[PDB]
């Protein structure tokens, strides 16, 4: 019994306060930590960098004269979300920029960092990889064996609608007519 | 190594998010609840509270609840953690015969009483049948040689029911019976190391498949042990009805054991130390759907005042009818295999109003259907959902209800001849429906009534295919029916509970005529 | 690190002397350090504590604990503040006795928990019965009952418990002697065995409302009459009509909390026979009757100069003490209670209190305390008495009386009148000290006609159930309505309080209501009916 107050006492009792502020700045910081360094390496080097914002992403100068109409955004998930309400956008272009939206509860929820993760992964496959074609057989090869195996419910999991009803196997034509379903998966 | 405060074997994130454990091909895991690949497999999204080793507070943890590492008696629906899993035991009186210390054997029938400021205890109510099994007994005070200087003696069966949604294993509680506002006329004894058997919820004890418990002893503890002097008999002939109150000290609690998976119940935790934590952190809904009795079910809800206590996750009410009574949308409609839920009633304790009425103004509406499922619930409210259709008497049980409602039921004539009819109604209705008149109707507008005695109404029984049959000779002269007109109406009339008179008038009248009848059935006397 | 904590409880020691708060992040709970600026605007408290004492209040749960819940989700919400000690309060109340001899007197009883003056820590209570007659006849209970001078009568009363305390007894239930009279002890009511077991959590009654009270006689074979009574005892009853139920303290174990698994398991070692003692030598005491007059007991943690250990505990002063321990607050910056200001209360000191203030207000060279209220500093065992000042009491504490200006502004909300009774809206308190009413007429020529006009025919007033009170003149009447002599003649209505009743005949065994201080209450003529 005595052993146990020692563990619980630690997790609750924050022992100083960092300030209202800080944490907001440290929540980031912490959270771009887990992506390996090597990526955020070859980000810099194609151009424009990631800046943080604090207020409603939905007004900013860099974003507010651009793209309007594609107010539509599929989460994770596949639900349509305004981007107003959310908190994470990212463009591509000639100035590759990505944005994300202040908060203090990154550490603490998952939900939240893995539409962070799934950001950099569309810059990382769309913007990044595509200038040297990088997604190719290798990763037609497992996708290829996804289609074909027992009851996978995997296939639900990475497959949207669309690939779900392509009746043969995939084919190398099928990803350069279609580049941008592969991309996403 | 992913923190854990609650020590629960599910890490925190978990908890707050939101989860689900998942079968992959032969091996159990615990997983976070992802959208789109669990919603076609049907499994539900759990929450639940990284601080509380139960949220319910129930004996049962929260990993342990929806993982099934559990007394594989706790009934489904209690299996999701925001549904307190806890016993609740009623008595029932199934028949009772008297005497005096000419023997009046009559059949009861027993219900499970709530009234209204009510309060967390279980009582039930018993009712003692009225009509006539024998033609000659007119006044119980000389069936039975009683005198004013005598003294009577009862004797009853009884048998326990359990309607809550965990076992009980040891004891079995005491019990006392008590007639009119305060004559306590006994207490049931606590029979002695003899409850060794098991009352899972749903269940009957003793099972239906065994004689019930004889209540009197049949030993030397009390000669006759229910005494009963003239002057109760004398008030139990005006109300003929008993109430039968009991307490909540149950046994001991059956816990897993997670080194060999065996289940053994241990002498130190006690239902007696627990009830009163979820009687005061829980939501109590009341609900008479399912077969028009009170099922009871407490769900955790926040209260802003304590600390700890805000940790649990927010339920609002639509959620909480999903989990609690399997409540669905088909078409985004809520309702209880197709009755929609906007065919019943709410009502609310002062306390429990004075909160809502605050909620329905932040959301500016006054039907609260539609609202419905932005109701924050918080603590030691009591919620009661009656069906809109029927009628209520002051215990809140079912005594009756519209005639129009009545008569629809009633519109399906499977057949008819001069013996009687075989109707198949559903089986819900024989629940406001006290007994049926019969009348024959002059073709110049005479009416003759063929059981025109205030107590010998139970003439129709139901066939073993669940075709009700009414009995003519059963309550006539064991012949059959004669009609002196082809064009002569035949009127029959059904009286439902409410509607009943159970004793003679004030000049003891006995005919049915200041009776309140409503016509159900009048065809030709040919076409019968 | 190792952040010094001594008193090993969890908060560390910076921390417990110069304040925290704890708040909860989303779903998480964590302990913070006091902030001034960002948590004000969110109404938090300000919690402070001792760094060397298991339990400031030093009741069995510790400070780490109450703050932050995990505790028998029963203890009363104003107990979780870290300085309010948590103790259980059971005292006895009895609703109605029946009386006849080894025909049979069953007359319905009042109690009120009671406490008097040099008053020491124990409770008690004392029950009040009616006096008005419910039958005509029954003049002179001496011959209602056979009783003769070598006859014995036979008592059996209905008993409930109350449980007016901070904390959940669970097995034992206390015993308790009825006496009457100053040194009469009837009889002690026995401890029954392993009957109680259920819970009493504040503010509950045992067994509840909708259940039959607790039979005081066995039913059984214990004593055939165990209330046997000479003669001579009837007489002071008869007399007085008054009666003492003193209860002792011994309770059951308490409950407490584990943290390995978070049940709440009563344990068989510790037993508030062991507590109590502890709690009632460091505490201050602090009687107040705001709530609905009756008189409710909360002990609050202070300074003792004398004790090493003791001056750890953070100085309290006595303007936040009733903040915190009855829900007082400043809408304005004035201490007041649902609009009604401090000054509305009085100040009553034991002499030794009373000693001890007096310095503490000489070195502030003040004459009002309510100006200097939030500088008095408190010592343990004080005993501090908070009364409302505008009533009357008598020397059991018990509210007795009023001013009569205070009575007639209760009236001037007169709903509707009409020859059949009066439906008013009175609140609730007031009707707690008038004992009845006395109508008259009077003759356009100043007679005066009293209907009831006997000491024993006033319970005339009924209560509708809309809390309108409905006063039935047929009732002590003939069940006849109210005839008027004239359209022009004045209809008068009195009230009388408690303290101005008369309860036994007097030396002629007058019954007029003569020599009863009598207060005007209504006058309409005949015509403004």
């Amino acid at each position: 019994q005595e052993e146990h107050l020692k563990e619980i006492m630690k997790h609750i009792v924050k022992i100083e306060v960092k300030g209202e502020e800080a944490v907001k700045k440290e929540a980031a910081e912490k959270l771009l930590e887990k992506v390996p360094s090597d990526v955020l390496e070859m980000y810099k080097a194609i151009g424009g960098k990631i800046y943080i914002v604090d207020g409603d992403i939905t007004k900013h100068i860099s974003l507010e004269a651009l793209s309007e109409d594609k107010k539509k955004i599929k989460d994770i998930y596949g639900k349509d979300a305004l981007l107003h309400e959310h908190y994470v956008y990212a463009k591509e272009g000639y100035e590759p920029v990505l944005v994300i939206q202040s908060s203090e509860d990154y550490v603490e929820n998952t939900e939240k960092a893995l539409n962070v993760y799934y950001e950099i992964g569309k810059i990382l496959s769309r913007d990044i990889l595509s200038k040297i074609n990088q997604p190719y057989q290798k990763f037609l090869d497992v996708l290829n064996t996804i289609k074909n195996a027992s009851d996978s419910d995997g296939q639900d999991l990475l497959f949207t609608n669309q690939l779900k009803e392509h009746p043969t196997d995939f084919s190398v034509e099928f990803l350069e007519q279609n580049s941008n379903e592969v991309q996403e998966v | 190594t992913v923190p854990d405060r609650d020590n629960d074997g599910i890490p925190d994130s978990l908890e707050v998010e939101g989860y689900t454990v998942d079968v992959k091909n032969k091996r159990t895991f615990l997983s976070p609840w992802i959208s789109n690949i669990h919603e076609k497999k049907g499994l539900t999204k759990y929450k639940s509270s990284p601080e509380k080793w139960s949220t319910a507070s129930d004996p049962y943890s929260d990993f342990e609840k929806v993982t099934g590492r559990i007394d594989k008696n706790v009934s489904p629906e209690a299996r999701h953690p925001l549904v307190a899993a806890y016993p609740i035991v009623h008595v029932d009186m199934e028949n009772i015969i008297l005497s005096k210390n000419r023997t009046i054997s009559k059949n009861t029938s027993t219900s499970r009483t709530h009234t209204s400021g009510f309060s967390n205890s279980n009582s039930s109510t018993v009712a003692i049948d009225h009509s006539l099994s024998l033609a000659g007994e007119r006044t119980w005070a000389e069936t039975m040689g009683l005198n004013t200087a005598d003294t009577a003696r009862l004797n009853a069966n009884i048998r326990y029911v359990n309607t809550g949604t965990a076992p009980i294993y040891n004891v079995l509680p005491t019990t006392s019976l008590v007639l009119g506002k305060n004559q306590t006329l006994a207490t049931i004894k606590a029979k002695e190391n003899q409850l060794s058997q098991i009352l899972a919820p749903n269940n009957y004890y003793p099972s239906k498949n065994l004689a019930p418990i004889a209540l009197n002893a049949q030993d030397d503890f009390s000669s006759t042990p229910i005494t009963m002097n003239y002057n109760q008999f004398l008030e139990l002939e005006k109300t003929k009805q008993l109430r039968l109150d009991t307490d909540q000290v149950y046994g001991n609690i059956a816990t897993y054991n997670f080194e060999n998976g065996r289940v053994r119940v241990d002498t130190g935790s006690n239902w007696s130390e627990v009830l009163p934590q979820i009687q005061e952190t829980t939501a109590r809904i009341i609900f008479n759907g399912k077969d028009l009795n009170l099922v009871e079910r407490r769900i955790a809800a926040v209260n802003p005042s304590d600390p700890l206590e805000t940790t649990k996750p927010d339920m609002t009410l639509k959620e909480a009818l999903k989990i609690a009574f399997g409540f669905n949308e088909p078409n985004g409609n809520l309702q209880y295999q197709g009755k929609d839920i906007t065919e019943f009633d709410f009502n609310f304790d002062q306390q429990t109003s004075q909160n809502i009425k605050n909620q329905l103004a932040e959301l500016n509406a006054t039907n609260i259907y539609t609202v419905l499922d932005k109701i924050k619930l918080n603590a030691k409210m009591n919620i009661l959902i009656r069906d809109k259709r029927f009628h209520y008497d002051r215990n809140n049980i079912a005594v009756g209800a519209d005639e129009s409602v009545v008569k629809e039921a009633h519109r399906e004539v499977i057949n008819s001849s001069t013996e009687g009819l075989l109707l198949n109604i559903d089986k819900d209705i024989r629940k406001i429906l006290s007994g049926y008149i019969v009348e024959i109707e002059d073709t110049e507008g005479l009416k003759e009534v063929i059981n025109d005695r205030y107590d010998m109404l139970n003439i129709s029984s139901l066939r073993q295919d669940g075709k009700t049959f009414i009995d003519f000779k059963k309550y006539n002269d064991k012949l059959p029916l004669y009609i002196s007109n082809p064009n002569y109406k035949v009127n029959v009339y059904a009286v439902t509970k409410e509607n009943t008179i159970i004793n003679p008038s004030e000049n003891g009248d006995t005919s049915t005529n200041g009776i309140k009848k409503i016509l159900i059935f009048s065809k030709k006397g040919y076409e019968i």
